RNA sequence: CCUUCUCAAACAUUCUGUUUGGUAGUGAGUGAUACUCUUUGGAGUUAACUUGAAAUUGCCUUAAA
């Protein structure tokens, strides 16, 4: 089960802006919009991850 | 019946143009007399609009200029003042609708800021001239042998040769050319003519002439700026454009 | 050129005013705190009350410790930037932040005349938006439009009123004009009024802020700049109601009267 | 207090998903092809009913 | 001794504190573990760097957090009176229990061990004449901030519930059940009461 | 019971007695009216009386005129009992400063100027600060 | 009720074209190449009377002439009942005008944009004052006994 | 039921710098010593704070029908 492009561009956005404070990530209103958990984010970055390097 | 939110809106925008027109009359009284210690600015601009809308800013050179006048009505719940009184009886614009040519110099330049939201300027080409005066134009005269006050038109130019003749003046293109060319018959036919009779914009109330009325009264306030600043750059706009739509 | 010593002893006798023998601070922390050199003259302005703010040229920033523990006051500092209707449409807060963090200020918010006369023109909302700042900067052209659009409230304060910063390079809007103008301000700037009467203070503020050596070259720059543009008569430094501080007193300017 | 507890859902804090999903529907028929988009149409204008 | 405040400027005059106090070691007791929850979100969000101690976060949390407050300088915890009992620091000037206590005899121990007042409208040292001018005006900025986040309307949300199931579970003829919610509402800044 | 007289609060800015005797005016006519005013600046304090020639047309604009919305704040008008009558309030145009200055000679207000300034210097004296010059 | 429609106006729900025009605008540009939630009355009698008891409604707008009467009767009285501010206004096709409906019933404004928030706030205390203060009465006493 | 004075020069180009001028404000009230003038009248200034735009009387017509 892939990632689309923008998904993939979200979380290159969150990755390149913060890193893994995952507090701050979902704290931060400019990124993530949609207003989701820490355990959201660290489980699709990882996927993200997965497929990179 | 007169209701209240009226009344009181008519006062509300008096107190802004008494105030304006005031405030203009003062900043071009103090230009005049060349005591510039602290002012806002001692010099005029003019802007120009033009058809994606440009914004120009040119300063108004000395030179002699020729401006066509267009009464606009503006703005909404205003009741002209004295000093707005005093200039459309000079002018002759009471009428909404309503054209009349000047000359622009620099004592004609500051009795068009006062004016300015009530009148649209701007100098016209010589077919807006030729055509605007081959298609309307009156004249007050004598009717059979005892009404005076008929203001017909100008169909002939033996009527022109009876009126003015001697001046030099012999026919209605003759008029054409001291009115276009600055001249020494100028401000003989400029009275001659009186005013003009442009027809309104859309002319209607209905299905769609509501709609056409709606889009141009928003094209209004973008296409003209109430500056009300004492330091107001005149706006000018295209004749040939605006009586295109008004012919 | 005023004496220094006659300064010292001043700020001296202010530090022994202040040492003097409720759970929030509502008049004890501002009679406190509150310096202010007072400034006499036969008639300021005399016939014209323009509310133009003379920036008054000077050495040390006050306004960044006034950052720095403002921080730790109930009432905080936050600067404010009016600008015009093309300006954020091309300049956003992020290139101001990448600009002014270099050297440590931040601007809070920026503001347009549009907001002032549509979102923020309810009395209530309008005079809780301002008081909340004290720093209120304002693009030349939109500050001879501002009385009407804050209204008369914002006026009666010297921290509400703005302040005319020049951001056009030959009428041309540039974010550089800007960026050093701000600075001008803030560091080397002091703002105060001037009325249609007699008497005129600068409101210095705080007296903890910049150790009393420092004060005395706050006030000299003052006084070097208040009686070379203008003829005066009068000069006091006094903290909210003490017996006063006469510093400078002329006898030459009153002859002409 | 309101008659009854119910909590709150996260839809009515967070940008909505219908509209993301009309968003990316008609994402994939511009890239299809099958809409033609809002800045074309004014050209397609442009050169004809002239 | 005591602070007499209204529900809607009771966390408002906490917030007043807070601020002008960053400098010290000041203490803030509340009556539920789901209260604390709430007030060190916020205020880690407005940039008062408060600690965390609650019954629901993990025992190497609790104690890798409160040791750290004990070896500070400048520092600040929110903890509540049931996780706080026995392990009191020397180094405070100011306890300040925010909500009523859970025993009204036993408070008195807690205090003789820093300075002790209370809050109380709707409910020796000396009382604390206050101001109504110099509250800080951070509520609408709240009330904004509430409901545009998610996180911090559920904390609130069992926060309010949390602090309001204490009050009732009281055993005081002061403290059953006077004070009206239209007012409770607001100091987790609300339009209506949950 | 009531009276002619009226009070009419939370007026317009900018709703004066030009159109409150013009407005009221269509109701009947109206005897005597006025507006409180500043008198520091020559504007309203948003809130005047007027008075009817006839008590039955007082009551009649006040039944129509209690809770009226006009521009950005609603018209509070109401009726007066027997007595209370419109007294004292006056037309306040915006005043104007006047130059008084000069008069005394130079050297008088120069002496006046250097006994009110060491005075002011022995005034820190009085309380607790010692300062030079 | 003018006054009321001139606050009303300025939250039209964006129209089928509009909205139509807007999201193909959203994908003709993001597909290639933030925003705050945006306020609009509400309108349908489900979920104004969802609204009122969550409690979110501040002024709740009721038409007079239904076509079964029986389906509004309630709604004054649960409006009283709530503490919501209530206003029966004058034509279901004048509801329905500024809502993109042919008939509307009901329209409410929950929430709303600061610039017409303080207008808001007193176009509630004026139909406090017009009109559930100067109908007190209509609580009591059987209407029409008309002669 | 209209919406508000939305920029100019003189010098200087360091990719914008300096200098000069431009704003008359809802009302009502609380308020702790100082400033000059005037000759007794406040004249005009000088911190700060309160407030749903609050309030009981200081001697042109096609923007129509």
């Amino acid at each position: 089960r892939s990632q689309s492009e923008r998904e993939e561009e979200w979380l290159e956005k969150l990755y390149k802006k913060h890193g893994d404070d995952y507090k701050k990530m979902f704290f931060d209103k400019k990124l993530n919009i949609y207003q989701q958990s820490e355990g959201d984010l660290k489980r699709r970055l990882l996927r993200w991850k997965k497929r990179n390097g | 019946f007169v209701r209240a939110e009226s009344i009181v809106a008519k006062t509300l925008a008096t107190s802004r143009e008494k105030e304006r027109i005031k405030r203009v009359s003062i900043l071009e009284d103090k230009k005049a007399k060349n005591e510039t210690q602290h002012i806002a600015s001692g010099k005029d601009f003019i802007l120009k609009i033009t058809e994606g809308l440009i914004r120009e800013k040119t300063t108004y050179d000395g030179k002699p200029a020729l401006l066509f006048i267009v009464r606009v009505r503006g703005p909404l719940a205003v009741n002209i003042p004295n000093k707005a009184f005093k200039i459309l009886s000079l002018l002759r614009l009471v009428e909404t609708n309503t054209g009349v040519f000047v000359k622009l110099t620099k004592n004609v330049y500051p009795l068009l800021k006062v004016i300015a939201p009530y009148v649209v300027i701007g100098k016209p080409s010589l077919s807006s001239i030729r055509s605007l005066i081959q298609k309307r134009g009156r004249i007050i005269y004598k009717g059979e042998n005892e009404a005076e006050p008929h203001e017909i038109v100008l169909n002939d130019n033996n009527i022109v040769e009876e009126q003015l003749g001697d001046h030099g003046i012999i026919c209605v293109e003759d008029i054409i050319h001291e009115i276009a060319t600055m001249g020494e018959s100028f401000s003989v036919c400029n009275f001659f003519l009186q005013p003009f009779k442009l027809n309104r914009e859309v002319s209607g109330f209905g299905s769609l002439n509501r709609l056409r009325k709606i889009k141009q009264r928003e094209a209004e306030s973008r296409t003209r700026q109430f500056s009300n600043a004492a330091t107001a750059p005149v706006i000018e706009v295209d004749i040939d454009s605006l009586l295109a739509k008004l012919n | 050129a005023i004496p220094r010593e006659r300064v010292i002893k001043a700020v001296n006798e202010l530090i022994k005013f202040t040492s003097k023998p409720l759970l929030e601070d509502d008049e004890e922390e501002l009679k406190k705190d509150l310096q202010l050199i007072v400034v006499n003259n036969k008639s300021f302005t005399g016939t014209s009350k323009s509310f133009k703010l003379k920036l008054l040229n000077v050495k040390h920033s006050f306004y960044k410790p006034w950052k720095e523990a403002s921080a730790t006051a109930v009432k905080d500092f936050k600067v404010l930037l009016i600008l015009k209707d093309s300006d954020i449409k091309k300049v956003s807060e992020d290139d101001l932040f990448d600009q002014l963090d270099s050297e440590g200020i931040k601007v809070d918010e920026i503001i347009c005349g549009k907001d002032l006369k549509t979102v923020y023109k309810a009395y209530e909302a309008r005079n809780a938006f301002i008081s909340q700042f004290s720093l209120i900067l304002a693009d030349d052209s939109i500050v001879t439009s501002l009385p009407k659009l804050m209204g008369g409230k914002a006026y009666n304060k010297v921290e509400t009123t703005p302040i005319s910063i020049r951001t056009h390079a030959n009428k041309e809007f540039s974010l550089t004009t800007l960026t050093n103008n701000i600075k001008k301000v803030y560091m080397n700037q002091l703002p105060v009024k001037l009325p249609r009467g007699t008497t005129l203070n600068v409101h210095l503020g705080n007296l903890e802020w910049l150790r009393p050596e420092e004060f005395v070259d706050n006030v000299e720059l003052i006084s070097e700049q208040l009686i070379k543009a203008y003829q005066i008569r009068s000069i006091f430094i006094k903290t909210n109601r003490s017996p006063v501080l006469p510093l400078y007193y002329n006898q030459d300017v009153l002859d002409e009267l | 207090m309101p008659l009854t507890a119910v909590p709150e859902p996260k839809r009515r804090f967070v940008p909505s998903k219908n509209e993301a999903k009309r968003v990316m529907k008609i994402v994939r028929a511009i890239r299809e092809g099958r809409i033609i988009p809002p800045k074309k149409l004014k050209e397609m204008k442009e050169k004809e009913k002239i | 001794g005591y602070v007499v405040c209204d529900s809607d400027k009771r966390f408002l005059l906490l917030f007043s504190f807070l601020k002008r106090n960053q400098k010290k070691k000041i203490i803030v007791f509340l009556s539920s573990c789901n209260s604390v929850k709430y007030y060190a979100e916020l205020l880690n969000y407005i940039d008062l760097p408060v600690l965390e101690l609650h019954g629901k976060q993990k025992q190497q949390k609790r104690t890798n957090t409160f040791f750290e407050f004990c070896n500070a300088e400048r520092g600040i915890l929110i903890c509540t009176d049931v996780a706080a009992r026995g392990l009191d620091i020397p180094a405070v000037d100011w306890i300040i229990q925010f909500d009523p206590p859970d025993d009204p005899r036993d408070y008195i121990h807690r205090v003789g061990r820093g300075k002790s007042l209370m809050f109380l409208t709707p409910n020796p040292l000396n009382e604390y004449e206050f101001p109504e001018n110099k509250i800080a005006n951070v509520q609408s900025q709240l009330e904004k901030l509430i409901k545009s986040n998610y996180y911090l309307h559920q904390t609130a949300k069992d926060g309010y519930r949390s602090y309001l199931q204490a009050y009732a579970s009281h055993s005081l003829k002061t403290v059953y059940q006077i004070d009206k919610l239209d007012l409770a509402k607001v100091a987790k800044s609300y339009g209506f009461p949950v | 019971e009531y009276s002619g007289i009226i009070y009419v609060s939370r007026l317009p800015h900018g709703f004066h007695e030009k159109e409150l005797s013009k407005y009221f005016a269509q109701f009947g006519d109206l005897k005597e009216v006025r507006l409180a005013r500043n008198k520091k600046t020559g504007n309203s304090r948003h809130y005047g009386f007027l008075e009817f020639v006839n008590k039955e047309d007082a009551m009649i604009a006040q039944e129509s005129m209690n809770n009226y919305l006009l521009m950005g704040h609603l018209l509070q008008v109401r009726v007066l009992p027997k007595g209370a009558k419109i007294e004292k309030l006056y037309k306040y145009k915006k005043r104007v400063l006047v130059e008084k200055g000069i008069t005394k000679p130079v050297k008088q207000l120069k002496d006046n100027m250097k006994q009110k300034h060491e005075e002011r210097i022995k005034k820190l004296a009085k309380s607790g600060i010692e300062f030079k010059w | 009720a003018a006054e009321t429609f001139k606050l009303f106006n300025k939250y039209r729900p964006e129209t089928a074209a509009e909205k139509k025009e807007r999201l193909t605008k959203e994908a003709a540009a993001v597909a290639e190449g933030a925003s705050p939630k945006p306020y609009a009355v509400k309108y349908g009698l489900n979920h104004v009377v969802a609204l009122i008891e969550n409690k979110k409604a501040k002024l709740v707008l009721i038409a007079n002439d239904v076509d079964p009467i029986e389906l509004v009767v309630f709604l004054p009285a649960l409006c009283k009942k709530m503490g919501v501010p209530y206003a029966i206004v004058k034509g279901k096709a004048r509801l329905g005008t500024l809502v993109n409906q042919k008939t509307s019933a009901v329209a409410a404004l929950t929430e709303v944009r600061a610039e017409d928030e303080a207008a808001l706030a007193k176009l509630v205390s004026t139909i406090d004052a017009n009109f559930a203060d100067k109908y007190d009465e209509v609580k009591k006493h059987w209407g029409g006994g008309i002669l």
